[PDB]
């Protein structure tokens, strides 16, 4: 079935966020069987899964919409216009970060970095990064993502 | 190891906490911290300065020469802040607001929970503690806790007054309560004046244990409760039954003496370890205006004092009365009564009118007549009064934000034709008779120190009207208890000290811990109470209920009468109004850390103001409750349900200052499965988890905790009930148990509570008439169940001994071998029980190995032989192994059985049953002998209306 | 003859174009039937000049900058077939004498550049261990095998090497603490948790060089006796994560990782643990706790990592850096690192030059450097020729350095003394445009984004003082608001439990120290930055204004000759898309 995965790895406590990082991978989110069934199979409190699992940012208990647009935050970004950015994504696509429209094509995240600080103002659009933005340039490239262009 | 602590020298032990050793020696606050764990860094409040810098004591090892200093400005000042930003998060009541609104701050909440279990008389003790005439107070207090009632926000405030009122009456009526008088402290005190404020100064004092002697002018005792307020709002029967309370504590009274012409205030000093002056303001005030020699100008206070003494009063027709105070009601009111067509003038609005507004509502419909914004200028007459000329007012300029004052609109001057006109414009001391004792006062009010209510004079403390001038009798009970409390603290030298920790706390901490005192008035007088500021959209959930309305008698018939006006509320309506209280004090207060550590640090709850974690209350949970709005988030709850109990009811939930404490995400606490839900209540410090109460009204109750056994199981583990004059509240955890922890068997289900009443035979209850019958008439085999303390073992079988009658127990088998020590050293253990049926062995056997080979110790359930290795024979009985131990197993062969307790596995025994009771657990005294072999002590919460003993004869 | 192309191929090469102009190169080479070896090579440091595409001859390396793809036949036409170097395009050269590399850089770059870590990187194939050997590495993995795991350790301990990742504890002390401990069964961890948002050297260590970290590793594994050891690298690292893999793959199978290495009898084994993301995670206590399986937590320190970390058995934890520099250290010797840097902070450090300088990458300074000339001459100052205001050294957790003391050098004590940290290794340059107070909430935000929440110090604390910044930006603010915050941040930082809160206010208390005149302003409701968008008023100037009307069309919200007060959106794009002098962003007083 689908939840397989799960004894391929060790049944110690130490394997769950190894296990939390591989159902995000096989679902794009956490579903609630996958972590009862982790629980069941480390034998850790369902609570204890839950707790780990809302610690980290990555994982989110929501499937992810198509377009994923990573804003980044970083001291580089922010110095060169992040906040202008970042306005111009959201009055654009609607919502704010860390929200998925309605409909499920631009889910709007903000990263910490992307090691491209020499293109200061920087997003990244299902692993392809756009940099030097201005706002102007930005909005275009949200549009311009819209009607299934790039 | 050597340590030095803020300079002395100390020995510590080296692997144990340094918190613990400084929390033996000193005060040290902080929440997170539990032996049981490792070292907690969440609180970040048990701060100590050492040479490398300010750093927490939980985490520290004792060191040789380190030197911590515990109280120093810097850590008072980030002990401070850390407080101060726990308050900003912190969601929640302390109290209620009807205490707040008390004068008095009398526990309303407490007593109105204690009056809908129908505990009158224990709910007129705790009104005691704040107040001293509860009936006096039903009938004429103006209800400031009514005012401030949460709720006024959803429909009515509760009837606090009518129930008081209610609850008082009975007391006075089914027997009074009177206090415990400690023993003598040698210590006179000399109180002048026999109103409330003198009453209140005495009881407070009395109850202290200084000898009281009152000083009273007038012939009775009672001020202007009997002398000022009118009988048809305070028939004097019943002022004379609550003074009776009062005066038979074992005060010495003295009426017909007077200060300034019996004896002075000189000798009083020198014979008496301490002087109250509350005297009253007994002059009315003069206008001023010309003509007011004029014959029929009387003064208020006069007027009622001759007629509630019964001498002749002439009154005329027609009667103006100036004044808007509760003088000027009761005289309206009053010549009413005798005849008069009475108008009130008041120089301002109706809305500022200090008169009890009931009161004013029931002069409107008995026909009274007011003129509201008019100020009488002139009286005009040959030599009696024939007409008054009055100007009407308007309100003036705000000035420094006064509430205006009245001034006079020139061309509007009006004259009434009159016969009479009292006056009724406020009262004062005599300043010539202050002069004379030499007493400050300014406008004849006496100036004191306003928080030790003391006069320019050593030894001498003053309240009442004399220091608050036209005020309210709670008022001045408010003012004499806390010149009882000032008076005890002067009269063992730490008033000053007192005063300094009054003003500010945060600066004289080391005296306030080290003080019993200190401690004691500085959380009676300044105590950190905790608000929320609510709107009437946070009670929009509640239901609404109609408050209790009272006839009054009827108006017309009332005009001409002096019968009381207002009845005593009905006992069917009484449940039903004290049942509307919404309980919204916390039910932590009298044992959160924070409120304590707040009282003590001078914390605001202001300090930072910003955006707080709202929550939502999980209360669906039959027994618990989990509020995530007083989480300090110390982590000992996840801590215990992780490591200790295994469960995993609740864990850490998100990131920074979205964490909170919580069960997996889509689940309340109804859904978590565990034994051990229920010590999270007492894990908790502050009270973010709390236990849901089998009462009506679960008011907060100051419980004092007794220590005894359970008896659910074998176990028999250690606990503490909480006890609030015979009402078992609760069943807590106490620290120095060999166990530590309670189940939620022992906690929720209350087998210590339990008890069959009467003796059942052949499975219907008898009275004890027939169980006498079947006792004398069959031959009565005695069987005992493991329900019985030793002591009573040993009578029971001595019993039989001595008559021969044939005596087993339901238990057989052996007792255990194993101690707690086996248990708790051995790796590999032998389980031949369910896990679920004894609970503590979940917590006792954690991460040990359990095999069915090889094994170390044996863990079965009786009826059973000890194992080769050590055993662990588990009953259910409590005193299995003590009945087990005195040898008296096994079902004796008889034709009908008597049995000592209701126990199971009964049924199996042949012929007729006869099931005495053994009474209830908590009210037994002795002690057993659980599973390990320890010889545990039971004790009892409250009198025991039956036993064993006696019943066999 | 042209021997080699390379493209550089790290996270930053990748961001810029460099997979486009990795491909246009090999149709090129496909296309003209051309036998040149193409091979993916990581970041030199030149992360302006990007994409870098160099060509390697025998004994000299010519490096182009900004090779788009249309760049790629003009050069490949001109270079590798005529032989004629473009020199508008030569932004590097490199030649060997006497076997050292020496460099030439357009924009003297390099001049003031020790490079002890990133000596390989830009030249060797990440991916393939060959190169890697072929440049002198894994050689010192041999000279360690042949001296004593104590020797090893005296050999670290008296280099001066400190902790590249934090406070600088030494790093043989640390070693020996972990040796020192009662225990059979001991770990190693490679920090790479680099949480640091302007931060990415951990990184670039990883992707251009992952078999120096890997050989740094078994040296420390072998000086110490550990049989496990773990790189914590975050999941948002995919091509780090790849290039491990690879490269252990690679080691293994060469007999560098395994059972019995090079007949040492030492059996020791990396494995690559995946950390979910967290900036309090890089804590060793926190990391711990995430390695074992549970929330990012930090514990009190009396118990130490070196003595009971993970699954109670010694841990040492160093940085990717400090890995990186044990090596050089046993290929070179402990006096040649000694010979770098003050007395008491020795070698070199890297330095992620980011924000508002012209010459931003990554930097390999000797300590002792002043920070002048870091900001000057290897960053060439601001990109737009202003002046430097100040420069935030260290993070989130560090402060913000202004240009009077821009002379102090950059070691250890100098820095700490300052009240900032060097940190991670961040160097943003803030310039004339930017406004402190919104460096200091920014930073702040992150703190309370990051907080694990456990300590009441951190967890309120830091959301109280970003409130009060909050509250000062907006111009809602006073002197109590300003009062309030020199009060609470030594508290925060003297009370917190963990590192992120004990750090935590040093950007508001540096920022209050050197730049109080900006508080100052803000509260009488004014921008000296123009950055606050409440504190602005963007006003046109009718005087100056044109018909073209060039910043109409651009403005989504229709707040434009005349400008819309309230319906401006204060995005600022009209300041840059009227391509003349007329918008002017001013004060709303
Ligand atoms: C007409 C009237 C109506 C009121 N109605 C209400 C009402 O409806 N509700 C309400 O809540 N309150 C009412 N009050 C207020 C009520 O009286 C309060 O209890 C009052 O504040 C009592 O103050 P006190 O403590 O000073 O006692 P007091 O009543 O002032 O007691 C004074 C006592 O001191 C004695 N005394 C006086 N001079 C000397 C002296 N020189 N030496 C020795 N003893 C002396 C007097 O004999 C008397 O026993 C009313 C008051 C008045 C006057
Ligand atoms: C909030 C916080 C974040 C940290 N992040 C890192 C990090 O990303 N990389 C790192 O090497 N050390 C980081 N550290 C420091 C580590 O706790 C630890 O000091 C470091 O691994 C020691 O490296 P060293 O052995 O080279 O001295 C961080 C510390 C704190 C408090
Ligand atoms: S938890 Fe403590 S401080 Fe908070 S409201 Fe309840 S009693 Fe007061
Ligand atoms: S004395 Fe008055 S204010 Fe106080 S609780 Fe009683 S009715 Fe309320
Ligand atoms: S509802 Fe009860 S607790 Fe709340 S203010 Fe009213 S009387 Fe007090
Ligand atoms: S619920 Fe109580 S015990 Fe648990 S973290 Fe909150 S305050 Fe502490
Ligand atoms: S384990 Fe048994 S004796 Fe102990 S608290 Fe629970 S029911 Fe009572
Ligand atoms: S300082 Fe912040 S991150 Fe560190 S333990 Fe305290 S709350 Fe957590
Ligand atoms: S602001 Fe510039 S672009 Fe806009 S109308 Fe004026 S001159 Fe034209
Ligand atoms: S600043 Fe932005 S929102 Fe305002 S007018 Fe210009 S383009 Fe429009
Ligand atoms: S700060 Fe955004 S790419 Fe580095
Ligand atoms: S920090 Fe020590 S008791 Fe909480
Ligand atoms: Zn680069
Ligand atoms: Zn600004």
């Amino acid at each position: 079935i689908q939840l397989e995965y799960i004894y391929h790895y060790e049944p110690n406590p130490s394997s769950l966020i190894p296990l939390l990082q591989k159902t995000q991978e096989t679902f794009g989110y956490l579903p609630k069987e996958a972590l009862e069934e982790i629980s069941r199979y480390l034998k850790v409190p369902l609570s204890r899964v839950y707790g780990v699992a809302t610690f980290y940012a990555q994982f989110r208990f929501e499937p992810l919409g198509k377009y994923v647009i990573k804003i980044c935050h970083g001291t580089a970004c922010h110095v060169n216009g992040a906040v202008n950015i970042s306005q111009a994504i959201r009055e654009e696509v609607g919502i704010e970060e860390g929200q998925t429209t309605v409909d499920g094509l631009i889910t709007l995240e903000r990263v910490a970095c992307l090691g491209c600080c020499s293109l200061a103002p920087v997003i990244m659009i299902n692993e392809k990064v756009y940099g030097k933005l201005t706002p102007d340039k930005v909005r275009k490239i949200i549009r311009n993502l819209k009607e299934g262009k790039l | 190891v050597k340590i030095t602590v803020n300079g002395k020298e100390f020995e510590a032990p080296k692997d144990k906490s340094l918190i613990e050793f400084l929390r033996e020696i000193t005060h040290v606050p902080g929440f997170c911290y539990t032996e049981a764990f490792d070292p907690y860094g969440s609180c970040r409040l048990c701060l100590v300065q050492t040479p490398r810098g300010i750093t927490t004591s939980c985490t520290l090892k004792p060191m040789e020469g380190l030197s911590i200093e515990t109280l120093s400005d810097e850590i008072i000042e980030m002990r401070k802040t850390a407080l101060e930003l726990i308050l900003s998060d912190h969601y929640g009541d302390c109290i209620g607001p009807c205490q707040n609104g008390c004068p008095a701050h009398s526990d309303v909440q407490g007593y109105l929970a204690l009056i809908a279990m129908g505990r009158y008389h224990e709910a007129v003790k705790l009104m005691k503690e704040k107040y001293i005439l509860p009936a006096v107070l039903g009938r004429v207090c103006p209800a400031f806790c009514e005012e401030e009632c949460r709720r006024n926000l959803v429909e009515e405030p509760l009837a606090i007054r009518q129930l008081k009122r209610f609850a008082a009456d009975y007391d006075l009526e089914n027997g009074p309560w009177m206090p415990e008088i400690p023993p003598s402290t040698g210590k006179r005190i000399a109180v002048v004046g026999g109103g409330p404020a003198g009453l209140a100064c005495a009881y407070y004092l009395r109850t202290m244990g200084h000898d009281v002697t009152i000083f009273d002018a007038m012939p009775h005792l009672g001020g202007m409760m009997r002398y000022g307020i009118p009988p048809y709002r305070l028939p004097k029967d019943v002022l004379d039954k609550d003074i009776a309370t009062v005066i038979n504590t074992g005060i010495e009274v003295k009426t017909n003496t007077a200060l300034g012409k019996d004896i002075a205030l000189e000798e009083l000093r020198e014979q008496y370890d301490a002087v109250f002056l509350g005297v009253g303001a007994w002059k009315s005030r003069k206008m001023g205006i010309e003509g007011e020699d004029l014959d029929g100008v009387i003064h208020g206070t006069e007027f009622l004092r001759k007629v509630n003494m019964g001498e002749k009063v002439e009154l005329g027709k027609r009667v103006i009365v100036v004044g808007g105070g509760n003088t000027a009601m009761d005289v309206a009111r009053t010549a009413l009564r005798l005849g008069a067509d009475v108008t009130v003038v008041y120089r301002r609005s109706k809305s500022e009118m200090p008169a009890n507004s009931r009161e004013v509502e029931e002069a409107e419909e008995e026909g009274v007549k007011f003129m509201f914004l008019t100020n009488p200028v002139k009286i005009i007459g040959k030599e009696k009064v024939e007409e008054v000329e009055l100007i009407k007012m308007k309100l003036g300029e705000p000035d420094a934000s006064g509430r205006r004052r009245p001034m006079p609109i020139e061309g509007s001057e009006f004259r009434v034709k009159v016969d009479n006109v009292i006056l009724a414009i406020g009262q004062y001391c005599d300043e010539e008779f202050l002069r004379t004792i030499g007493i400050e006062a300014k406008r004849g009010r006496v100036l004191v120190d306003e928080v030790t209510l003391q006069t320019n004079k050593e030894g001498v403390f003053a309240g009442g009207d004399l220091v608050l001038g036209p005020s309210t009798v709670i008022e001045s009970i408010a003012t004499g208890r806390r010149a009882a409390i000032m008076i005890d603290l002067y009269l063992k030298g730490k008033l000053e000290k007192a005063r300094e920790v009054l003003l500010d706390p945060s600066k004289h901490i080391e005296e306030v811990i080290y003080d019993e005192d200190l401690y004691r008035v500085l959380f009676d007088l300044r105590p950190y109470n905790h608000w929320k500021k609510v709107t009437e959209k946070d009670y929009e959930h509640v239901e609404r209920k109609p408050r209790v309305k009272v006839k009054l008698l009827d108006p017309e018939i009332r005009k001409s009468n002096f019968k009381e006006v207002e009845p005593t509320m009905d006992e069917e309506t009484v449940l039903t109004e004290a049942q509307r209280c919404m309980s919204c004090g916390c039910m932590e207060v009298f044992r959160c850390k924070l409120r304590e550590y707040a009282t003590l640090y001078d914390a605001k709850q202001d300090a930072f103001v910003g955006e707080q974690n709202k929550f939502e209350i999980d209360e669906t949970h039959p027994n618990v409750v989990l509020d995530n709005n007083k989480c300090v988030l110390c982590g000992q709850c996840v801590n215990f349900t992780h490591e200790i109990a295994r469960e995993g009811i609740v864990d850490y939930l998100f990131r920074g200052f979205k964490t909170y404490i919580g069960p997996q995400l889509g689940e309340r606490l109804e859904d978590q499965k565990g034994v051990f839900i229920g010590e999270l209540t007492d894990i908790c410090p502050v009270g973010a988890i709390t236990e849901k109460l089998p009462f009506v009204k679960p008011g907060p109750w100051k419980t004092q905790p007794v220590k005894t056994v359970c008896n659910g199981c074998s176990f028999a583990c250690e606990m503490n009930i909480e006890v609030y004059n015979d009402i078992l509240v609760r069943a807590s955890s106490r620290k120095d148990s060999w166990n530590g922890y309670i189940c939620d068997y022992c906690r929720f289900e209350r087998p210590w509570a339990q008890d069959i009443a009467q003796p059942i035979l052949k499975g219907n209850a008898v009275s004890w008439e027939d169980a006498e019958k079947f006792l004398e008439e069959k031959e009565c085999a005695l069987i005992l169940t493991p329900s019985l303390t030793n002591e009573e073992i040993m009578f029971l079988k001595e019993l039989a001994e001595r008559k021969g009658i044939p005596i087993g127990s339901t238990i057989d088998g052996e007792g255990s071998t194993a101690t707690l020590e086996d248990i708790r050293n051995a790796k590999r253990v032998l389980l031949k029980v369910n896990i679920e049926k004894y609970p503590l062995l979940k917590l006792l056997l954690k991460g040990k190995e359990i095999v069915e080979e090889g094994y170390e110790v044996a863990i079965i359930e009786g009826p059973a032989e000890p194992m080769d290795v050590p055993t662990l024979i588990l009953h259910d009985g409590v005193n299995a192994t003590g009945l087990i131990k005195a040898g008296v197993t096994g079902i004796p062969e008889a034709k009908a059985y008597v049995v000592i307790g209701n126990s199971p596995a009964i049924s199996k025994l042949k012929g007729e049953y006869l099931i005495l009771p053994s009474g209830l657990w908590a009210e037994k005294e002795g002690t057993v002998t659980n599973a390990f072999g320890m010889d545990l002590k039971v004790k009892k919460a409250r009198k025991a209306h039956y036993d064993v003993k006696s019943l066999f004869n | 003859e042209i021997k080699a192309i390379a493209v550089g191929m790290n996270s930053c090469g990748i961001a810029a174009g460099a997979r486009e102009t990795y491909e246009a190169v090999k149709e090129e080479l496909e296309k003209r039937n051309l036998d040149i070896k193409l091979k993916i090579v990581g970041c030199v440091g030149m992360c302006y000049r990007e994409p870098l595409l160099d060509i390697i001859t025998d004994n000299e390396i010519i490096t182009y900058g900004h090779v788009t793809p249309d760049r790629v036949p003009r050069i490949i036409e001109e270079h590798v077939i005529n032989g004629k170097p473009i020199e508008d395009w030569v932004v590097k050269k490199d030649w060997w004498e006497n076997g050292q590399r020496k460099t030439w850089d357009f924009d003297g770059y390099f001049v003031k550049q020790k490079k002890i870590v990133l000596e390989n990187s830009g030249y060797i194939d990440p991916e393939n261990i060959e190169e890697y050997i072929a440049a002198g590495g894994y050689e010192a993995l041999k000279k360690a095998f042949k001296m004593k795991p104590e020797e090893i350790i005296d050999f670290i301990t008296k280099s001066g090497l400190r902790g590249r990742g934090g406070a600088g504890f030494p790093t043989g002390l640390k070693w020996k603490f972990t040796r020192d401990a009662p225990g059979d069964e001991k770990y190693i961890v490679c920090n790479a948790d680099e949480g640091d948002p302007g931060a990415f050297m951990d990184r670039n260590v990883l992707e251009g060089d992952p078999h120096r970290v890997i050989e740094g590793m078994i040296i420390g594994a072998y000086a110490i006796g550990a049989t496990k050891g773990f790189i914590y690298v975050r999941a948002e690292y995919p091509l780090a994560i790849k290039r491990l893999r690879i490269a252990l793959k690679q080691a293994r199978e060469k007999g560098f990782l395994g059972e019995n290495i090079l007949g040492s009898g030492f059996s020791f084994e990396i494995v690559i643990k995946e950390g979910a993301g967290a900036f309090v995670c890089g804590e060793e206590t926190a990391l711990i706790a995430s390695i074992e399986g549970k929330r990012g937590m930090p514990r009190p320190r009396p118990p130490y990592p070196a003595q009971k970390g993970l699954w109670g058995r010694p841990t040492n934890i160093n940085n990717v850096e400090t890995w990186a520099n044990v090596p050089w250290i046993i290929k070179h010797g402990w006096e040649a690192y000694a010979a770098l840097g003050t007395e008491k902070s020795k070698g070199t450090k890297v330095f992620a030059l980011s924000g508002k300088i012209k010459h931003g990458g990554n930097v390999e300074v000797p300590m002792g450097i002043t920070l002048r000339e870091i900001l000057y001459e290897i960053g060439g100052g601001t990109k737009t020729g202003k002046k430097i205001k100040a420069v935030q050294l260290g993070g989130p957790s560090g402060g913000c350095i202004p240009d009077y003391l821009f002379n102090t050098p950059v070691d250890y004590e100098s820095v700490t003394a300052t009240g900032a940290i060097m940190g991670s290794g961040g160097m943003v340059v803030m310039d004339e445009d930017t406004c402190m107070v919104d460096v200091a909430k920014f930073f702040l935000d992150f703190t309370v984004k990051e907080s694990c929440g456990k300590c009441t110090f951190c967890r309120l604390g830091t959301k109280r003082m970003w409130e009060l910044l909050d509250k000062i930006t907006k111009g809602e603010g006073a002197l109590e608001d300003i009062e309030k915050l020199e009060k609470l941040a030594p508290l925060v930082k003297t009370g917190s439990l963990c590192g992120l809160g004990q750090t935590a206010p040093n950007p508001v208390l540096t920022t209050l120290k050197y730049f109080k005149d900006e508080y100052l302003a803000h509260i009488e409701g004014r921008c000296p930055a123009k950055v606050c968008k409440p504190l602005i008023k963007y006003v046109i100037i009718t005087e100056k204004c044109t018909g073209c009307t060039a910043c109409a069309i651009m403005c989504p919200v229709k707040a434009i000759h005349l400008i819309n007060q309230e319906a401006c959106i204060k995005c600022g794009t009209c300041y840059e898309v009227c391509r003349f002098n007329a918008i002017e962003i001013t004060d709303a007083k």
